[PDB]
């Protein structure tokens, strides 16, 4: 019964510790998608 | 390609200005020549009028 509660509390701390990195990794890709749009805009301007 | 396009834009605007100059000078010259010849012929007319 004690192990149940320790597993509860302790898993969450690890997730919280690992939270900033996933978001950072996720943003770093959207910029690549942005470049195609910028190129399309430049073609339209041309 | 966009940089090339900008260069082309200048390459067209300059020629537009040039042809503008060409046309305007041509018109000015032609008109002056016309007024010249005109009053010369009208002067012939006036002298013949006096002779009459």
């Amino acid at each position: 019964l004690i192990g149940q509660a320790i597993a509860f509390a302790f898993f969450v701390a690890f997730c919280m510790k690992f939270v900033w990195p996933p978001l950072i990794n996720a943003i770093s890709e959207r910029q690549r998608k942005i470049a195609d749009g910028l190129n399309a805009a430049e073609k339209a301007k041309a | 390609d966009l940089a090339d396009a900008q260069a082309q834009v200048k390459q067209e605007l300059d020629a537009a200005k040039a042809q503008a100059a060409q046309l305007i000078e041509q018109a000015n010259r032609r008109a002056a020549q016309l007024i010249e010849e005109a009053r010369t012929q009208a002067a012939a007319e006036g002298e013949r009028i006096r002779q009459q």
